This record gives structure tokens, C-alpha cells and sequence, in this order.
């Protein structure tokens, strides 16, 4: 889910860097190494909100190297998914044990075995399919996931899908 | 005839094959009823009983 | 009974009887907690009740105080019944043997929809039933 979180962050800068414009360089280095980004603790990192109230606090000097530490809070949205969730998407990548299905910036897989029984896998079809019952499922058909399970590593946040139960499979 | 007397009714003594069955001079009820698998076997060795007054509180933790 | 209770553990008062069992409308099978929770998680299948093939769907159980197999389907069907046709030419106006007629009618199609009879007049009234649907949208 997407949320709205106050976090906050310590930098390092190069001692080069140390002229009056610096809290634009400390601008610079706020977007490019946040925004676009994911953390296991808060999930998928998006954007950071209001660029002009931010907290640029003060500045300490480590003992070695000669670099400047800081703390910088702010205001930014993540996206964390969760268990039991119930979200869309669409297929990218397939397999002979299920699919793999692109949700906003994550990607996840699903399991054959977490599908339904009727529900084959189409191997000579180019794309190769998932066909069913009454429905294909192939790439660029979307399809309603609910996440059963995630992983949550630093900066690699994976999950776990599943279409089994009722008003679920494809939109 | 032990063999066909089986199930408490010879409750013998087999000793071993190369002593023959050694046999003895005992009867049970029932003797035989060799339906319990070894399965069932190894699971009634691998429980370790918590002793003394322990296990009667732990029943009426479970009921007994 | 204490004797048949689940298809796996049908006696399981000697083992604490902590659970309970679920009976699904579509089966009327007596099946525990424990076993059942396992089954709808991984998709909707029949109980092996006896060997049975009914589909059990997911979740829509109930709790039970046991009125056998046929007082605790027929509470249902009638008040399935007493849902779509409402009062309807009952109390509209003070009728008596219009109303009689009414519900005797209701009452003959319960007990042919509770007998079973052939799928005809069941299914009969699955249109009138329909029809009593269509009729309170209108
Ligand atoms: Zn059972
Ligand atoms: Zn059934």
C-alpha cells in the first residue's frame, strides 16, 4: 500500500563540498539516492513532499576521513505491501510454474501450485499462456492478485500471490 | 505348535533361531495383536515424560 | 453423535473435543475445525464424507444445534421462501382464506422443493421464485 511517512536520513558529504550553496547539493544528493528506491523497513520508496520546509537540522564532523555527518528530516510517500492484500497488475515475465506479474514498481510471482486446478499451462503458444476453464491469461492481460506472503530484505522487497479463491484471476 | 498357538495362547520363549526358539511356559489374554506398526513404535519411545506432580498438573492443562 | 463427528477424527472427545463442526449447506456433512481449514485454503473441492463429491465452497458454514438432516434444511428453505414472496396477498387487506390459499400454496411448493419431487415443480418454482424476485424490483 501507498503511504505517507515523515522519515529521516544521516548524510555524508565530501569536504570539497563545503561551500555557502551546499544545502542545494544537499538537495542533490536527497533525491537521487531516496526517491526511486526501496527499503525493507518502509517499503518501495516514491516521492519526497514539500521541497522547500525541509530539515536540514545541523552538521558533525566524524573524527577520521574529514567528512560532515548530518540528519535530514522530511516528508515522503513509500509503498509497502502487505499480507492479505488484495491489488491488481499485469504479467511481464512467465514460466512453467506460474507467471510473474508487475505491480507498480514490484514485480511478483505466482505459483502454479496457488492456482486453480482447471488452470493449465499452455507451452507451444507463443507467448506461452495460462489457459483455464473459460479464460487465457497471458502478458498483457490484468489480472487480480492477492498477496499471501512477502519478503522483506533491505533494498529487495519481495512478495508471494495467489488467483485460487473466489472473485480473484483475471480483472 | 507355538506358531499355531499363537496370541497368548503359547507365550513361549523365542530365544533365537540358531537356539531354536528357547521356549517358556507362559500364557497372556491376548498375546498377538501385532497391528501396531513399528511406526507407531518409534513415536511411543520418542516422548520424554516430564516427572513427579508435573505431568498430572499438565493433564488438567490438557484435560485429564 | 460423539461416534461421527469428522471423516478424520470422528472421536475425538478421548483426544479434548476443543473444536467444533462445521456442516456445509451444500454437503450436510459433519466436518471439524482442523480438518476444514486446510480445505478451503487450498481450493473448493468435495469432502471425502463417505465418498462424497459434493464441491464444498468456501467459508458460508454454520453453527448447528442439530435438527438431523431435513428440519435443518427445510428452516432454511422456508425462510428462503418467506423472503421473496413477503406478505403478499396475505395482510394487504384483512384476507383470511385468501390468505390460506396463499400460504397453502407457499406451504405445498416448500414441500415439494423440501421432497425434492422430480426438478420440475422445483425448478418450477425456481422461476416462480425468480418471479417473485422480478416482482419485488418492479
Ligand atoms: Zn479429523
Ligand atoms: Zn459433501
Amino acid at each position: 500500500m501507498f503511504f505517507i511517512k515523515d522519515l529521516s536520513l544521516n548524510i555524508t558529504l565530501h569536504p570539497s563540498f563545503f561551500g555557502p550553496r551546499m544545502k542545494q547539493y544537499l538537495k542533490t544528493k536527497l533525491l537521487e539516492e531516496v526517491e526511486g528506491s526501496c527499503t525493507g523497513k518502509f517499503g518501495y520508496i516514491l516521492c519526497v513532499l514539500d521541497y522547500d520546509n525541509i530539515d536540514i537540522q545541523r552538521g558533525r564532523i566524524l573524527p577520521t576521513d574529514g567528512s560532515a555527518e548530518f540528519n535530514v528530516k522530511y516528508r515522503a510517500v513509500v509503498f509497502k505491501p502487505f499480507k492479505g492484500e488484495v491489488v491488481d497488475g499485469t504479467v511481464v515475465s512467465c514460466s512453467q510454474h506460474g507467471f510473474e506479474v508487475q505491480v507498480g514498481p514490484m514485480k511478483v510471482f505466482v505459483t502454479k501450485h496457488l492456482m486453480p486446478q482447471d488452470l493449465t499451462f499452455n507451452a507451444g503458444s507463443n507467448p506461452p499462456s495460462y489457459q483455464s476453464s473459460e479464460d487465457v491469461i497471458t502478458i498483457k492481460s490484468r489480472i487480480r492478485v492477492k498477496i499471501e506472503g512477502c519478503i522483506s530484505q533491505v533494498s529487495s522487497i519481495h512478495a508471494i500471490g495467489s488467483i485460487k479463491e473466489d472473485y480473484l484471476g483475471a480483472i | 505348535t507355538i506358531n499355531q498357538l499363537e496370541e497368548d495362547s503359547k507365550i513361549l520363549v523365542l530365544r533365537t533361531k540358531k537356539d531354536k526358539t528357547p521356549r517358556y511356559v507362559w500364557y497372556n489374554s491376548g498375546g498377538n495383536l501385532k497391528c501396531i506398526d513399528e511406526e507407531f513404535v518409534k513415536m511411543w519411545e520418542n516422548v520424554q515424560l516430564p516427572q513427579f506432580a508435573e505431568l498430572p498438573r499438565k493433564l488438567q492443562d490438557l484435560g485429564l | 453423535e460423539n461416534k461421527d463427528m469428522c471423516p478424520i477424527c470422528k472421536t475425538d472427545r478421548y483426544l479434548s473435543p476443543d473444536v467444533k463442526f462445521l456442516v456445509n449447506p451444500e454437503c450436510y456433512h459433519r466436518i471439524c475445525e482442523s480438518c476444514v481449514d486446510r480445505i478451503f485454503s487450498l481450493g473448493p473441492a468435495q469432502c471425502p464424507y463417505k465418498g462424497c463429491d459434493k464441491i464444498l465452497r468456501k467459508n458460508k458454514f454454520k453453527t448447528q444445534i442439530f435438527d438431523d438432516v431435513e428440519v435443518e434444511k427445510e428452516v432454511d428453505i422456508r425462510k428462503r421462501v418467506f423472503n421473496v414472496f413477503n406478505k403478499t396477498i396475505d395482510d394487504f387487506n384483512g384476507d383470511l382464506v385468501e390468505y390460506n390459499k396463499y400460504l397453502e400454496e407457499v406451504e405445498d411448493i416448500i414441500y415439494k422443493l423440501d421432497h425434492g419431487i422430480d426438478v420440475a415443480k422445483t425448478e418450477e418454482k425456481l422461476r416462480t421464485y425468480e418471479e417473485l424476485n422480478k416482482q419485488l424490483i418492479m
